[PDB]
RNA sequence: AUAUUGGCGAGAGACCGAUAGCGAACAAGUACAGUGAUGGAAAGAUGAAAAGAACUUUGAAAAGAGAGUGAAAAAGUACGUGAAAUUGUUGAAAGGGAAGGGCAUUUGAUCAGACA
RNA sequence: CACGGACCAAGGAGUCUAACGUCUAUGCGAGUGUUUGGGUGUAAAACCCAUACGCGUAAUGAAAGUGAACGUAGGUUGGGGCCUCGCAAGAGGUGCACAAUCGACCGAUCCUGAUGUCUUCGGAUGGAUUUGAGUAAGAGCAUAGCUGUUGGGACCCGAAAG
């Protein structure tokens, strides 16, 4: 009583029903992965420039 | 100023007797909420049924 | 036979209308189906569909939450819309003046708009004071703290919180959430 | 109302809303929690991760009184001085007169600090504090008398 | 049987659970017996409450 | 007194009757009034002319 | 204070309505089956009232046929209404190894509406 | 040339419930739930109500335990709507919800270890490619309905057995 074990038929065609979605990729993607040393420095890149201006905003 | 209902008596006879509308006749009327109420609270004398 | 590059039949996926049964309701639908037809502004538009939303996509705007919009920059004279209820805030020791429109109030928020000089409003004494939206701030309450939205999505690695009867010790802390019981996650 | 349900739909269909292959039968799953590791693994790792196994201390005979401690931000604290008397306090705030919030008697077991109290001096009862809890408290003014 | 995404549930009804059964009718029932008996024993026992 | 009004309160515990979710009830006596006429834009014909 | 599918006496229902409701609306744990333990049905309804057909004739009788009773025997103790399978009679049509169906119109029978 | 069905009438199959998920409507809303009970009544209805209690408003660790603002509750990109200018087109101001993203805050784990002290207690401060079902101006509670699940005879009928 074999069966039929596999098959790819159909697979792409039920594929593009709803069709291969894209990245949705967005502006400031996240940091996972990003190097820890630069990531470090960047926090307080950031960290300086935003109180950059609390000095000329008042 | 409320409309003043008016007083009658027991023969007709409306009288200088008129009142103010006690503003429980001015809330807001809710067909489906009393509709909902009602069905509900309709329910709430009933006997129990069961076959053997 | 036609090629469709598109499913036939298919409905827009929107409310054209309320579920609500509620009259009173009905007759502010009546109202902006008017003036969102005739007025040519689209504030009229935006609280129209605004009257549609369900409970869930209705959440409360808070009476402080209202007392930010008016920090906000030139906003201290605008007359703040709530489409959905306001409700207290005591956390706040203060409270401008100002104006609110909304379809409901709670009582306590009654009281502290009432208190300072204010005054609350309803949708349609506002439709008739500023037909177009004059000088109006629309104002939408936070739809993602629901209890149930923090349980969307449930799967590995996407820390959504399990649906689960009671939290504590022993219940489903153990295989899985540790390394030191088979794996973690 | 059995007017409403869906199988009053399903008149004259012949299998009734459960496919006519995989039929409907009786227990093709195993009853309840059956088969948790074995057939059922791929659900409860995701939606159930935790499950199994055994994480730290039994007690024996445990009361929750003992672990009785509700906890009162002062975001809040005061809520517990009547509205009436409320706004009789917060105008007029001067030390020789201030509030006595007693939270145990509404029902509190711990202070917390979660924000911004107004600058009025209050005279805070409770059994526990925090450390935050206080010095808000005890800048604003006021001081935290301990109770048991 | 366990599917989907659901809290589990124990509920107990392994046993024969629906010989045991008790369904209070009588709530608004034995409330006229109670005030009864207490105007009973008011009238019984005489000034004393 | 049993249901209140805004001078007496209740005797009912913890109760207050409803509010209004629209003040006025006639929807048409809005529609007209002045303001919303002024900028309202003047209306078709109720029922289009077919063309073509 | 609590419990109660037994006992006695009571009041009730968004319950079933004679293939349902108790197995049992009836002479029902009955008739019947088994060595026994046990098993266990079917079965409601004339009319307001028997006023349940005197009397005549054919027939050995049952009944028939008239009269008679009744608001009605198109209610005759086979009895309220009396469906369907199925059947007898009459009438109509049809028929070359099935029958029955759809589209179309002729022919036969019928039907209003309408006009005026 | 697979199975069931001679025919007719009548019965005949996804129900109830306990515990929940999503969704919708309704009342109130940092709360909410009158009905275990008491008052009362035209009497199983309706009406009124004290105390608690349940969920919710605080999370986190096995636990002992501790417990949420550096700042207009922060910054950046985008955002309906509103306001200003302009004949308009469009630009600028403000920007709710919401999506991305980097920070600050509370708890746990590892590291540092202050003025101080019953000389081993205390834990200030400062960290970290760490971790949580967290904070960051509350949204839940109750009832009702659809659909779904679990236990129950469980949509109906059916074993060989014990």
């Amino acid at each position: 009583a074999k069966s039929k074990n596999h098959t790819a038929h159909n697979q792409t065609r039920k594929a593009h029903r709803n069709g291969i979605k894209k990245p949705k990729t967005y502006k400031y993607p996240s940091l996972k992965g990003v190097d820890p040393k630069f990531r470090r420095n960047h926090k307080h890149a950031l960290h300086g420039t935003a109180k950059a201006l609390a000095a000329a905003k008042k | 100023s409320r409309p003043q209902v008016t007083v009658h008596s027991l023969t007709g006879e409306a009288t200088a007797n008129a009142l103010p509308l006690p503003a429980v006749f001015s809330a807001p009327i809710r067909p489906d909420i009393v509709h909902t109420v009602f069905t509900s609270v309709n329910k709430n004398k009933r006997q129990a049924y069961a076959v053997s | 036979g036609i090629d469709h590059t598109s499913k036939q039949h298919k409905r827009s996926g929107h409310r054209t209308a309320p579920k609500s049964d509620n009259v009173y309701l009905k007759l502010l639908v009546k109202l902006y189906t008017f003036l969102a037809r005739r007025t040519d502004a689209p504030f009229n538009k935006v609280v129209l569909k605004a009257l549609f939303l369900s409970k869930i996509n209705r959440p409360p705007v808070s009476v402080s939450r209202i007392a930010r919009a008016l920090k906000q920059e030139g906003a201290a004279n605008k007359t703040v819309v709530v489409v959905g209820t306001v409700t207290d805030d005591a956390r706040i020791f203060e409270f401008p003046k100002t104006t609110v429109a909304a379809l409901r109030f709670t009582a306590g928020a009654r009281a502290k708009i009432v208190k300072a000089g204010g005054e609350c409003i309803t949708l349609d004494q506002l439709a008739v004071r500023a037909p177009k939206g004059q000088n109006t701030l629309i104002l939408r309450g936070p739809r993602n703290s629901r209890e149930a939205v923090r349980h969307f999505g449930m799967g590995p690695h996407k820390g959504k919180a399990p649906r689960i009867l009671s939290t504590g010790r022993k219940f489903e802390r153990a295989r899985g959430r540790r390394r030191s019981k088979g794996f973690k996650v | 109302p059995s007017r409403f349900t869906k199988t009053r739909k399903h008149r004259g269909h012949v299998s009734a809303g459960k496919g006519r292959i995989g039929k409907h039968r009786k227990h093709p799953g195993g009853r309840g929690m059956a088969g948790g590791q074995h057939h059922h693994r791929i659900n409860m790792d995701k939606y159930h991760p935790g499950y199994f196994g055994k994480v730290g201390m039994r007690y024996f005979h445990k009361q929750q009184a003992h672990f009785w401690k509700p906890v009162l931000n002062l975001d809040k604290l005061w809520t517990l001085i009547p509205e009436d008397k409320r706004d009789q306090y917060l105008k007029s705030a001067s030390k020789e007169t201030a509030p006595v919030i007693d939270t145990l008697a509404a029902g509190y077991g711990k202070i917390l600090g979660k924000g911004r109290i107004p600058n009025v001096p209050v005279i805070v009862k409770a059994r526990f504090v925090s450390k935050l809890a206080e010095e808000k408290i005890r800048a604003a003014g006021g001081v935290v008398e301990l109770i048991a | 049987a366990i599917s989907k995404n659901l809290p589990i549930l124990k509920n107990h009804f392994r046993k024969h659970w629906q010989e045991r059964v008790k369904v209070h009718f009588d709530q608004a029932g034995k409330k006229v017996s109670r005030r009864n008996a207490r105007a009973t024993r008011a009238a019984k026992i005489a000034p004393r409450p | 007194q049993v249901w209140g009004s805004e001078t007496v309160a209740s005797s009912k515990v913890g109760y207050t009757l409803p509010s209004h979710i629209i003040s006025t009830s006639d929807v048409t006596r809005i529609i007209n009034s002045s303001e919303i006429q002024s900028a309202i834009r003047p209306a078709g014909q109720a029922t289009q002319k077919r063309t073509h």
